[PDB]
């Protein structure tokens, strides 16, 4: 856990995890005399390692069931179910022919997502699914009014906007963006949330979060941009 | 709880409280905005009486209908009877093959009713169709003793009525007083409300009136009678 | 249905997502009529060319581009000129096959 | 870029002195346009209290504050009516200002004020 | 105050009658001389605080209707429900859950909540209740007092665990298989009838009967996949219930009225179809192949 | 079974992982009846929105979601208050199915 946030000497608490740690390597540095202790963490890193499932699956069974199967093994693990939007087209297919699954999860996980070409991840021990062209529900706003630095730095399909890091920002979402350029720039509003970026310090560099979005279209679908074969 | 809103005028002055100084003694802009808003806040009064017009013991109409079909007892039911027919006895007496309402009668329904049509008795009076869902809270629950029936029969009818024998598979009720003809009628309907448990047959007693007999609460010479339980035939024509 | 913002300029060009195409629209006010006009572009081919801007119809219903309607709507039917059209007395709307279809039916 | 076209309800004072919305001659709401509605907006902006407004504490003119006590100055006096006034959304300039104080009354008058809007 | 709740229902206040109501307030603040036409500054304000109290109106038949389970629908019509605590099934409809909840007629709104809770078992695909509440034995067989299930599906332990804390002690069961059921010790034995399907083979003889000339009758198969639907509906022939002419042409006549039914045949395959009926002892019941079904238009 | 933590904001949001589920709660004070209610959304899906914070009941029951149940504890049975309910005078549980049967077996 690595709970961020603003505690203002009025107002309240804005304090939550923006990263749910397990250790990667840690390590003392000296400069001058001081001990600053360098750790680095792990991401469903216990799924990406220890996670192997044993499947038997049959003809006929529909296509999500066995995202249900997999996330068992995953779930031995300690990963948690986040929300699963699959493509229309995953949503209605069936079976001709068995389903082989030896091996490593991740690794046919990414076989996965290249051949049905949808996104999965893990947040904070958590483990989301989404399509390549959508999203999730829940929006958040970035305008001069809330938190925007600079720019909503424009860019072939969206944006990539720099604000305070503020924890709600996550992969998978909305984020409806306002300044005084963008109207000239005639972008949206509305993008989808693909990378996010933290970099903040409790002294001098302020919080700062770095959000890269690729543009929703006018058919509530994202901009994919042209995936090479 | 307790009084969930209150007049519009308060809540109206409550607002124009927060009117800025150069307002304040404006009559024509404060009498403008009151006018404006007012009229919301007295259309929003009326939903205060969506709290007690679906209280179970002073329900009426739309309302009690509601609580019926929540309760799961409709307010009509399919039955062996001749339903009166609202119309005319060509004035003195026709021949005919229907009877006849006249501004007093339960069986409320003219030719063309749907629920007329296929058989359908639909209680008209409120009175009776709310006894018949207080009783009907019984069988919800399956209150089939007789310390919980007797309060059925109480609602129902009257506080003369009473439960008389328990035979094997046959139990006996009375309302404890002569009935009237909207409540005869109604009888049918009254033993599928009432809580008695499936596979025994509710009977009733032939002259509605007291049973006698020995022992601390029943009724002697003048008021009891002779038992004799008969079929409402609630659910059968035969 | 979405709503297309109209910049306070004589000549402008933007680009929208409709039925999975990607559109651009170039509109530019006719002075000596006082009219607006708009070019559309599918996939960089100008398949529209020239074509005034009025309110209450579909202005693609002739040409059968597979992207719906786009059509301008106002209070009291009050034709775009250049000072309403920017404004958004007068607006431009964009509506799918299957919206207009279900409104239809409603 | 012309000047964009304001409309808002119109002011004008009764016998009493107190500023009160208006229907005209013909009996509808008179309105005010691009210049009166400017002039009225900018007077109901100075007539405004600091902390007065329950939605926004920031809006108003901080009178109790400044420039209402045993301080008369007229050089914050004039600083503070001018920023209201420019605050004012439509008014380009301030061309003249004079102030003065009558003892007597304990009177801050500020007079000879004239403004020019984006409309000229 | 004829508007909002009223014996009748919610009764709504005319959006002509807010206007009617605004513009009389402004009559008495500015005078007869006041213009509210509907174009002017007054009169686009009375429109749209107008059209405001209306939609408060609007909100008032909402939260009115939110308590009547004919107009209450999704986590609000489960609410209601959990009145009586029935439970709805997966992937159940509105119109079937309320259907529930109203105990539409039903023949007996008794033993309603042991047809529904048993509906309500996973697994159960369809369940029918009797009671036999006389002196005597009826024709079908049930012995006096006594209440007989039906079912198909579901576990046995659930099945009768349910059954049992609805038929009170001192009341038999009527059936052909036998549940052992045991709380705090005691063992009462419940008795469940689990229909034996017995394959029909139908074979129907129609004729045309063009409503006015219009539209003709639909083809043979058009007619038998929806018999065969109708037939193995939630309205499919029950236990006890014989093959009879009379079973087939209400089918036939009100899936399509223009069809008249000359000639209905049964069987118990794969015997050859023969004149009915078809008799079904209560522990049987008739079980229908897409295949079997037969419909032949006669001149 | 955990503590979920309320702060003294008259509207509030947070995340939590119940049963591995990421299940979003918001509360929201109203005045007029001075009382909290919350909204939980499974996963970005809104199912359960304006239900009013009650103490001793579970307040899931009636929908069926799987994520156990939320329910509202204080000493002397007070009802959850503007004031009372950020103060910790009133916690928000939550209690995992296996713990509650543990418990009543118990």
């Amino acid at each position: 856990m690595l709970e961020v946030g603003y505690t203002p000497p009025g107002g309240g608490n804005n304090i939550g995890i923006i990263a749910k740690g397990k250790i990667r390597d840690y390590q003392h540095d000296r400069e001058g005399g001081d001990i600053i202790s360098t750790v680095s963490c792990g991401d469903g890193d216990k799924a990406y390692r220890r996670a192997t499932i044993s499947k038997t699956i049959p003809k006929g069974t529909p296509l999500t069931e066995v995202v249900d199967e997999i996330h068992k093994e995953m779930k031995k693990e300690g990963i948690a179910k986040g929300e699963w939007s699959f493509p229309d087209k995953v949503k209605n297919t069936q079976l001709k022919r068995p389903y082989s699954m030896c091996g490593s999860c991740t690794r046919e996980l990414d076989t996965l997502g290249r051949s049905h070409g949808f996104y999965w991840n893990i947040q904070n021990e958590t483990m989301e699914i989404i399509p390549g062209n959508g999203h999730l529900p829940g929006s958040l706003l970035i305008t001069p009014d809330t938190g925007l630095i600079g720019t909503p730095t424009i860019t072939d399909n969206g944006i990539k906007v720099k604000a305070l890091i503020n924890p709600e920002a996550r992969p998978n979402r909305m984020m409806k963006v306002k300044s005084q350029v963008l109207k000239m720039n005639r972008k949206g509003e509305d993008y989808r949330i693909s990378e996010v970026s933290f970099n903040g310090d409790n002294q001098e560099g302020d919080w700062i979060m770095t959000l890269t979005g690729e543009a929703i279209g006018g058919d509530k679908k994202v901009d994919e941009g042209k995936k090479a074969k | 709880m307790s009084n969930l809103c209150a007049d519009p005028e308060a809540l109206v002055e409550a607002r124009i409280d927060e009117v800025l100084t150069q307002y304040r003694e404006s009559p024509y802009l404060l009498n403008l905005i009151r006018a404006y808003l007012s009229k919301l806040a007295e259309t929003s009064m009326s939903y205060c009486d969506m709290v007690e017009k679906f209280d179970l013991d002073t329900a009426v109409g739309d309302q009690l209908t509601i609580i019926g079909r929540i309760l799961g007892f409709p307010r009509c039911h399919c039955v062996c009877d001749t339903i009166p027919v609202v119309g005319y006895d060509c004035g003195g007496s026709y021949a005919g093959s229907y009877q006849l309402a006249g501004y007093c009668e339960p069986g409320s329904s003219w030719i063309h009713c749907s629920p007329y049509g296929n058989s359908e008795l639909c209680v008209d009076e409120d009175e009776i169709y709310r006894s018949l869902l207080k009783a009907r809270r019984y069988q919800m629950l399956g209150l089939y003793d007789i310390e919980s029936l007797h309060e059925a029969l109480q609602i129902v009818w009257g506080e003369d009525a009473m439960v008389a024998e328990t035979k094997v598979g046959q139990v006996v009720v009375t309302p404890g007083r002569s009935l009237t003809a909207t409540e005869t009628r109604y009888l049918p309907i009254v033993f599928r409300a009432l809580p008695i448990a499936p596979g025994i047959k509710g009977m009733i007693h032939i002259d509605q009136g007291p049973i006698a007999g020995y022992g601390d609460g029943w009724a002697g010479y003048c008021g009891g009678d002779w038992l004799c339980p008969v079929d409402p035939h609630a659910y059968t024509c035969s | 249905m979405i709503e297309l913002e109209v910049l306070d300029e004589s000549k402008q060009k933007f680009s929208v997502i409709l039925n999975d195409r990607r559109v651009t629209i170039e509109l530019w006010y006719n002075t000596t009529n006082d009219r607006w006009s708009f070019s559309l572009a599918l996939d960089g081919d100008n398949v529209v060319t020239g074509r005034r801007l009025v309110t209450g119809v579909d202005l693609l219903a002739p040409f059968g581009l597979g992207i719906g309607a786009l059509f301008l709507l106002s209070e009291n039917g009050e034709p775009p000129t250049r000072a309403n059209l920017p404004l958004g007395l007068v607006k431009l709307y964009h509506a799918t096959q299957e919206e207009i279809d279900a409104a239809i039916s409603a | 870029m012309a000047a964009p076209s304001r409309i808002g309800l119109a002011l004008k004072k009764n016998e009493q002195g107190i500023a009160d919305i208006y229907l005209d001659a013909s009996g509808n709401l008179s309105m005010v346009q691009n210049t009166e509605a400017v002039g009225q907006h900018a007077r109901q902006r100075l007539m405004t209290y600091l902390g007065e407004w329950f939605l926004n504490k920031n809006v108003g003119v901080p009178w109790l504050r400044d420039l209402l006590g045993k301080g008369y100055d007229p050089v914050l006096a004039e600083a503070v009516i001018k920023a209201e006034i420019l605050s004012t959304d439509g008014v380009t300039e301030i061309t003249s200002f004079s102030i003065r104080f009558d003892q007597g009354r304990r009177a801050l008058e500020a007079f000879d004020i004239e403004v020019t809007t984006e409309y000229d | 105050m004829t508007y909002g709740v009223q014996p009748t229902g919610y009764v709504k206040k005319p959006l002509a009658v807010h206007l009617a109501e605004i513009e009389a307030s402004m009559v008495d603040l500015f005078g007869p001389g006041v213009i509210q036409t509907e174009q002017s500054p007054l009169g686009q304000l009375n429109g749209l605080y107008a059209d405001l109290s209306y939609d408060l109106d609007e909100r008032g038949e909402d939260l009115y209707q939110s308590f009547d389970p004919e107009q209450a629908e999704g986590s609000r019509l489960d609410i209601l429900a959990r009145y009586r605590l029935l439970s709805r099934r997966a992937g159940e409809s509105d119109e079937s859950f309320r259907r529930a909840i109203t105990n539409v007629d039903r023949a007996r709104i008794d033993l309603s909540d042991l047809s529904t809770a048993l509906s309500a078992i996973n697994g159960v695909s369809w369940s029918r209740v009797y009671v036999n509440e006389d002196a005597t034995t009826d024709a079908d067989g049930i012995p006096p007092n006594t209440v007989s299930v039906a079912v198909i599906g579901g576990d046995d332990d659930e099945v009768a665990q349910l059954v049992r804390r609805y038929v009170v002690p001192g009341v038999g069961m009527y059936g052909n298989t036998t549940i052992e059921t045991t709380i705090g010790g005691f063992c009462r034995r419940i008795r469940v009838i689990r229909p034996v399907l017995i394959p029909t083979s139908v074979e129907i003889d129609v004729q045309s009967r063009p409503l006015k000339n219009g539209c003709p009758p639909p083809s043979v198969n058009a007619m038998a996949a929806g018999l065969y639907t109708e037939l193995t509906g939630p309205d499919r022939p029950g236990n006890g219930e014989d093959g009879t002419v009379y079973l087939f042409r209400k089918i036939m006549e009100r899936l399509y009225p223009n069809v008249e039914v000359v000639d209905v045949r049964l069987s118990q395959a794969p015997a050859a179809p023969t004149t009915p009926p078809l008799v079904m002892s209560f522990f049987q019941m008739m079980s229908f192949n897409a295949d079997d079904i037969l419909v032949e238009i006669v001149p």
